[PDB]
């Protein structure tokens, strides 16, 4: 079992920046990757970003060269930096942990909304 | 589908010889197993001789030396030359041909060893 | 057709023959199973258990109904030779075309079934027919026990008993319906085929075969909670001039090694045909084998010639396990590899020596009155009916690795031959 | 990727494609089964049956506990990338390393389970959750029937009924626990997966696959008589550019002989990959196959080239049984070996002749309005979409004996070649 | 006998050895099962259910009796070495001769059984012995529950309960009798082997093996409704100088291809003998394997030489599936194909490179403190005990089609060689 | 299901002639062949004649060149013409329908008797 | 692990020709299956042509004669020479290579058949 | 079933001689070998001697060239002659019968004790 | 059935050499696996060296260079030449021969490396 606590969501003006954090606790030595997923109203969840224990990082098609993700092993935190947001980026973001045996764990979820402008 | 015709039977005197023949036509091609059976009136049918696919000959106890069997693959014809007949050989002889798992029987010729 | 005598010298034993009975045609009868019993009690007792029982049946009836409804259709819709229907798009093998034609033949029957079920809804008979036969799941137990209990015990007392009885029936239904063979349904309803269908003294082997034929579900009714199956009853006919033989191979000695002739478990002779038989799907009776179709299959020419008496062509393989027998009784005598097995004649006091060039020793009552195998002294049968240097060159391997290793050696020799050819062409 | 059109000429038929859904990840939830029910009756009724029932459960609980306790251990005991543990002495394959890592991941869960069980001991709910779900064996039957019986009947009357009810449950437990699949537990407790776990309208195929995934026993408690299992719920994802095709081979005619192209039952195309698929472990839905992992495997280069349209490379083998079909419907038309099968065009009054050099006859609605197979007249489909001398030289045998006999012939020819070389070297 | 160290370099891993315990002899004891219980009630209650129960048992007792009576007989009827009997006509393999001799040995026992059954008819004990042991189907349940119910409830009330109890027993009987293993009978009667037979602390593995030995029906009585079986209790003896080893093959790299050495799952060493073991029929204990007979079988000379340290002879085959492992822990270290598997030393920050000419990388605690497989960091074991250009030329194929395709190529090369010989003879 | 109704049986003088008819109704498009079978007192049923949808006709050993069978597809009738009857021909005749899936259907049966003369 | 790079796309006039190329580097060795796919904007991805392990070429209906595919095992390079382009060929072309059961996709080049 | 009755046990002085007899009754034609086994206090049973129907005889390591065994087929008796006994030879001896199907039968057992001297 | 005889043991001085021999007679024919075992007094039995069916030699850690094993198929004789003896080699040496799945043991000769 890996418990995930998310923070940093809310409302932001278009073109602004936001920082989302996810704290993990448990047998993290067994977790292969940590990342973030997104669900939009009317569609299933899709991958946003993920970072492995070796620092290898991949992004979605819409997040390539636009977003970044980082980790801090000492204070056991997962941070997502959101920059150059667009009106279509309003959604609910989740942080996830993937085990070497393909087990996946999800957080409580936080809603991110962007003003129309 | 395969038509079997046999000829060479009929009345024969005791101690004479006969050469039965049986030909196959139709979808039959290549080497095939051919056999000759016999069935006396009021008796169960028995095998006289057989030619396997590879040419290995087989003979029954009564046909060990008196009868000989041969196969002509180019003509799909099986011959049974009865060199020495005895009065008890009087019976109906049936030609049999096997193509794969299918067995085809012909209209058996009758041989009567008169005396 | 088979030279039984010569095969003994190579360790191939042919058992007593049996004829063959084949299912040339089938009678078709429909069986309707009504899973909900009728409780005749006017006080409506047992209704609560029946309601709960209905909820439990859904776990089986719904999966079956969904599977039937979503099954692919290969024919889509008179005269003695009119068109059956139109070819549906897709790919349909001969088995599916045959199965679909069978379902088309049941179209008229289905229209009749829909009218008969109305009378089955209110009847209280355990087995009823109008042939089409209908059986109620527990109606016999209800009428003989649960119906008279209400008049003596309270509704509550034997109401719980009805619940446990229905629960047991569900455990049996899910065992068979969770293909389907008529034996399963016969066991589920604890009723004999002769009691279900009044149609025709036949041997136990014939009934055992009838209970072995598969049954197919033609329709399922979600409202009346009933399932109907098409039962095929075979018309067995003896296939004249057909014989099935059992082949047993014993160990054969070659220069102190142990070899055996690999042959099918059963071989068949049908007129001019000689080949193996797949009796694994058939029933073996006292004097014949009952099969749904001809089990024969074509053998390799070397095996067909081996069984035709040309024992020099018989394939041989090394014995790698104790499964292969080393001695066997044949027609009142003993046939054994007397090199690895101790053979004694007229008592254990003397052992019969088998020369290294002889592979199998044949001991007959005309020579030894008593034969002892590993000390097991046996009396020979006086009514039994049991000098050639035979050589077998067709050595064969039963595993792909051995063949691959030998094939690699052959390829290496081919390379050396090609190199020698290149050398000869270059020097000459 | 596959030349479906050319394969028909060699008797290879490719069915309608289906995508693939693969279990990339799994949700893990723990299921606690409490085998001893709680009888709320203040008069302590049923205690005697429960005591006897406990003695019977030991025949299952003790073997499971002993097997778990004596199981070999391959890893012996934070950060996002810390060391999982220390390699234990012995040999441990990748499967055992993966399974052991899964048990390590459950270490934190086990510490939670030990606290939840205390509340399960005194609760009387049939299904309770605190996710971790707990189910009592017969609590629902006890509360709805055995609890109200005490108030109406005597303790003795329905005490015996509780005994039979528990006895039935033991017969079911020993059937599944005597690997383990979630379908077994779901059937044992007669409860749906959606009723057990409140987590996520999904198709019946997805639930059937979830019930097919295996469950592993993480621990057994001998004091509380409870067994806990780890249930994995799959997250299905459609693998884009992945297709699974079904391959059906019909009889092919070569000089009045019957041949067929041996191919896997299912073949897969994934981008540049082409190969067989082991769908035997997968679930087949209406539009996709649900598999736990990629079922693809590499095929022989001759089969891969055969499926790529180079039909001259297709392996062929003699037909030795009636299992191989001789006719099949394809895209509204009929594809059959019209030499051994009677093919009729526009009625039985005329038979279409197939030249000996042609192996398979393709009959389309543009030629024959009605096609008759062995007298079975069928109407062609107007919406269907169904002169080259192809020769196949790659003759292959499916049994080791045939290959060995052919290999012996090749070895004999090699010896003759070597002898001729020796003669040439000696004379020249 | 096995060079465990060198086999690691070719990916062949030998697990921890275990001895072997073989059943050299068996104790024979007869078990009589009486299916009809005795209801001690003087009011004759339950007689109606027993009558119905008898009718249901016939569906099992009659098929068994018919099968035994119609079974073929191979021996037809003192001194320490007298003749056992006379060879019956037909063909009887060694297995049938052995089985028949066993039935002859039971002739004296059958004469005793016929006298004991008379006392079993009127006794009311659940398990009784006079060794010969007799068990009544439900006598324990009847005495403890159905007997005291008559004194409290009416005959009708618990009469129906006896019916359901007997019905459950029939469902279990038909499950096991519908070969037979002692575990089935032990489970059916819910009684331990130590409780049935008072003959001799032995390990659970020994009892599990005793419950695995088959039991044979010696006779069936249609009048008393009883079935008797012959139970064999094994005398296990440790076979000195016998070892069974488990062999695990990992992927081996050859020029970026993946190969593996195909070997049996288990291999055995017995003095000078080295070969595979068929442990599928045996029981695996903590320190030995319990087998009914020597499971050894002769291996191919190339595999026997491969296991003897001549790793250049080891057969190799292409890896065509994910079943074959790519990494495994060995004696506290990691042995893996570090080309297709990411191997990291002292952390993920650096990957160890495997040269293309090296097939398997061996990582020991003397080099890397921590080893990471696909990111799974593991701590090496300090107590673990884990430069030659080895080339393997014995390439082998595991399927008949590949061998046939290669054999066709060899035949074509043979034809070209013969043609070149003909050309050379004609020109020269 | 194929229902078969037979007619034309009864008593006939030796050396006379008789015509037996059998009417079929049902999914006859699935029936492969139609014919007649015979049972004699003290023996099982034996084949007499059969005609396929293509008109191919076969007879028994005793019926070869002695009896004939015919069909009418338009009025859906099966007719059996009996000629040159013998005192041994007295028996019960049945009409049968055989399906492509080997299903067989039997009629009610009619008794044919011949005077001793 | 295997890196796939493709080049040769871009703008092209109607009726002209192009030669797409795709090379593989890394653990790839020996003969391997290579294929070229295409996906028009707002349309599902389709196969253009494929080279099997043994060199057997395959072409789609639109590529039967207009396009040609070749493989260079020594360089692990697959070429697709588009001899005659049409305006509807405007799409993204993706290179695919299969090493055993593993399939690797490259970053698809874009081809626009301008007019 | 083969019933075995043993006799001849008791106390003997060291260096003396003893004769043990075992009578068999039953289907002895099926018994492959007859012999004697020994159990000592604190250890399992071990083989002492065995004789086959052919007269082939084998002994234990401690019994080789020291003991002998014999049979009489006519009076159906098994005799064990004990000579040159040692203080370590005190134990319980059993006679056994082994069948061709590996069935083993044991007697009631007799205790043999030797004085310390 | 197969009789195994071994000879060449006895007392030997430290640092000397010996050549143990073991011959087989009876139904043994062709190439067979032969091995030599050792068992010190009060110690478990261990393998010294083995000759597999195909002639592949095997040696234990103590026999890697000090001992050599050879087989003579024509005489069915296995030789073990102990080139350099040490006092701890004092033990009983047992000859073993395997014919198929059957293993035959001989009466072990005793070797005492005196000093």
């Amino acid at each position: 079992e890996v418990q995930l606590v998310e923070s940093g969501g809310g409302l932001v003006q278009p073109g602004g920046s936001l920082r989302l954090s996810c704290s993990a606790s448990g047998s993290l030595s067994t977790i292969k990757a940590l990342g973030w997923y997104r669900r939009a109203p009317g569609r299933e969840r899709e991958l946003v970003a993920s970072i492995t224990s070796a620092g290898e990082t991949n992004y979605a098609d819409s997040a390539k060269g636009r977003f970044t993700v980082s980790t801090d092993n000492a204070k056991n935190t997962v941070d997502l930096r959101m920059n150059s947001l667009k009106p279509e980026d309003t959604a609910v973001y989740y942080c996830y942990a993937e085990s070497f045996v393909l087990n996946i764990y999800w957080g409580q979820g936080t809603q991110v909304t962007v003003s129309s402008g | 589908e395969v038509q079997l015709v046999e000829s060479g039977g009929g009345l024969v005197q005791t101690g004479d010889s006969l050469r039965l023949s049986c030909a196959a036509s139709g979808s039959i091609f290549g080497e095939n197993a051919m056999a000759w059976f016999r069935q006396a009136p009021g008796k169960q049918r028995e095998l006289v001789a057989r030619v396997s696919t590879g040419g290995t000959l087989f003979y029954a106890d009564f046909a060990k030396v008196r009868f000989t069997i041969s196969r002509d693959t180019a003509k799909q014809t099986v011959y049974l030359q009865m060199s020495s007949l005895r009065p008890e050989d009087t019976a109906v002889y049936y030609c049999a041909v096997a193509v794969g798992t299918r067995n085809y029987w012909g209209q058996g010729t009758q041989v009567t060893v008169s005396s | 057709q088979i030279d039984i005598t010569k095969l003994q010298h190579v360790g191939v034993l042919v058992n007593s023959p049996k004829g063959m009975k084949i299912s040339q045609n089938f009678e078709t009868r429909y069986l309707i199973l009504s899973l909900i019993p009728k409780i005749e009690d006017s006080n409506s007792c047992g209704d609560q258990q029946i309601k709960q029982y209905k909820r439990l049946l859904d776990r089986l009836i719904i999966p079956l109904y969904d599977g039937l409804r979503l099954q692919k259709d290969v024919i889509v819709t008179r005269f003695f030779g009119g068109v059956i229907g139109t070819i549906a798009l897709g790919v349909a093998t001969s088995a599916q075309i045959t199965a679909a034609v069978a379902l088309v033949e049941a179209k008229q029957a289905r229209s009749d079934i829909e009218k008969l079920k109305e009378a089955i809804r209110d009847t209280n008979k355990a087995v009823q027919s109008v042939l089409i036969v209908a059986i109620k799941s527990v109606q016999d137990y209800v009428n003989k026990e649960i119906v008279p209990c209400i008049a003596r015990l309270g509704c509550e007392a034997c109401g719980l008993l009805l619940g446990l009885a229905l629960d047991q029936h569900y455990s049996e239904l899910t065992n068979i319906f969770g293909g389907i063979k008529l034996q399963g349904i016969a066991s589920l309803y604890r009723t004999n085929i002769t009691e279900i269908f009044t149609t025709s003294k036949y041997d136990i082997y014939d009934l055992l075969f009838t209970e072995s034929i598969k049954v197919r579900v033609i329709d399922v009714d979600l409202n009346d909670y009933s399932i109907t199956l098409q039962v095929r009853l075979p018309l067995l006919t003896r296939l004249l001039n057909t014989q099935i033989y059992k082949v047993d191979s014993i160990s054969y000695n070659i220069q102190n090694r142990e070899w055996y002739i690999p042959l099918p478990s059963h071989i068949m002779t049908k007129g001019a045909f000689l080949g193996g038989a797949d009796v694994k799907e058939c029933i073996e009776a006292f004097s014949s084998y009952i099969c749904p179709s001809d089990p024969g299959f074509v053998l390799n020419h070397e095996m067909e010639s081996c069984l035709s008496g040309n024992i020099s062509q018989c394939p041989r393989t090394t014995v790698t396990s104790d499964i292969v027998p080393r001695y066997a009784f044949v027609n009142g005598g003993v046939v054994a590899n007397c090199i690895t097995t101790t053979c004694t004649c007229n008592g254990i006091g003397n052992r019969i020596n088998q020369p290294p060039d002889q592979g199998v020793k044949i001991i007959t009552h005309k020579e030894c009155n008593t034969i002892g195998i590993n000390g097991m002294l046996f009396n020979t049968n006086k009514e039994g009916t049991l000098p050639d240097d035979i050589t077998l060159n067709n050595s064969v391997a039963l595993n792909p690795i051995d063949i691959s290793i030998e094939l690699n050696k052959a390829k290496s020799d081919l390379e050396e031959s090609k190199e020698w050819i290149r050398r000869s062409n270059q020097k000459l």
